[PDB]
DNA sequence: CCACTGTTACATTGTAACGGCA
DNA sequence: TGCCGTTACAATGTAACAGTGG
């Protein structure tokens, strides 16, 4: 029972931590580049109008 | 001469269109993702501000 | 149609429910869209109908009814 | 170096390339003996979930022919994967009839520019005519 | 009907296509139970070198949803096979940067022409402009 | 020099959508 | 309608050229 429960706990911990690490990194990236692209686009729009 | 200038204007217009479409697509994808993570995995687990 | 393409754009650019987005639903208070969110909503509205809007006349739009009124 | 090299991605690409080549029937192995080739392929198959060891399997049993094609294919795949992020960096594939393509390629080779550049110049002349018509 | 259909060729095409799809993981057969699907796939595998029986195999075990895709794939294969004989009937494939393609497709949709026709007309106009200047 | 990378111009196969025609 | 040609793509693989730095 001890062996099984320890294996289950280790598997859960590793899976959860690695999935969060894999996903949140790219999510934050996409957010940062989205902000940057919006900032870039505003100036072009302003110049274009005049 | 005015048409020569409008050529640069159209170039800038194409650039602005490209940037705007990119930003709009990014925003739409972000909104779709947020609506797909209504399972409550986003509040802190996905949004690791660190 | 335009009057439902507007809802398609608003819902998929703010993520709010189609039921939530009525004609009088204001973006900031009802739909919750803040500064950048409203900016992206107006940009998407521009893209959908391949038109352009003045800065002041665009910022004047702050509701679904106003959005359609300027679109149609 | 313009594109970041990611080891755990390029390794998976390489493994998939090897497996695809094998199942197509080509001799990825450098072994002429059937038994050693089969054993090496089986080990490669076991290496599915361990892309890191795939580099070593390459250095031990990969056919000497395939270095150039390998280094070409993974390079192109990297370029395409990084360009696919944004539309404005993507590429569009189109098909052209032989007479049309012949004329276009002759014109491009005349002007010493790529096909996209020649099309840009051509469409720009047409749009200049349209612009002066509009004014 | 423009291209004559040859059984010993199109049947080999169909066999190769189905084997490729099976190797790719596509469910070739209509049997959800794995045993029947595997048995039918083995029948197909050992069925190589046979048009008159691969056709029957298709009629009897083929997945309903793949019929249209297989039919159009064979159509394209036939057309390409017959067109690849002569240089002038062949087709040249190129890759265009997204902005250039966007503008070209805009023009083509505007004028109702195809990409080949639109580019031909534009090149002819470019030549005409050259002659005008010259 | 040499190797490794980026890019263009193809090929090859597959697919969905139109439109013609029995 | 269902078949049949036809177009416009997408995905991947290669050869060839041009750059870059060790
Ligand atoms: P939100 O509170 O983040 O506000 C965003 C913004 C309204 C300031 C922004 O979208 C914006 O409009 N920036 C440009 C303002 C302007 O009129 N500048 C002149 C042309 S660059």
């Amino acid at each position: 029972a001890i062996r099984v429960t320890q294996s289950d706990r280790d598997l859960f911990k590793h899976l959860i931590t690695e999935a969060t690490s894999y996903v949140s990194a790219d999510y934050m990236r996409h957010a940062n580049e989205r902000r940057t692209h919006l900032d870039e686009a505003l100036a072009l729009r302003g110049e274009l109008f005049g | 001469e005015m048409e020569n200038v409008q050529k640069k204007l159209r170039k800038l217009e194409r650039d602005y269109y490209q940037i705007r479409e990119q930003v709009v697509s990014a925003k739409a994808g972000w909104c779709a993702v947020m609506r797909m993570v209504k399972d409550n995995g986003v509040e802190r687990r996905l949004h690791r501000r660190e | 149609t335009i009057e439902e393409r507007v809802k398609k754009i608003i819902g998929e650019q703010l993520g709010v429910k189609q039921e939530e987005v009525t004609n009088n639903a204001s973006f900031v208070e009802d739909l919750g869209a803040d500064s950048l969110d409203t900016v992206e909503l107006v940009m998407a509205l521009e893209e959908e109908f391949d038109t352009e809007i003045p800065d002041e006349e665009a910022e004047k739009i702050t509701t679904v009814q106003a959005a359609i009124d300027y679109i149609n | 170096m313009k594109y970041q090299q990611l080891e755990n991605l390029e390794c998976g690409w390489k493994w998939a390339y090897l497996i695809r080549k094998h199942q197509e029937g080509e001799p990825i192995t450098k072994y002429i003996e059937n038994s050693a080739a089969h054993a090496a392929v089986d080990k490669l198959i076991k290496l599915e979930s361990e892309p890191v060891r795939v580099l070593e399997w390459i250095e031990q049993h990969m056919n000497p022919d395939l270095f150039n094609r390998m280094k070409q294919t993974i390079r192109a795949r990297r370029k395409r994967h990084f360009n696919a992020e944004h539309q404005h960096t993507r590429k569009k594939s189109i098909d052209l009839d032989f007479p049309v393509w012949h004329r276009l390629s002759a014109l491009s080779q005349r002007r010493g520019n790529t096909l996209s550049e020649t099309i840009v110049q051509l469409i720009e002349d047409a749009e200049r005519k349209e612009k002066y018509a509009n004014q």
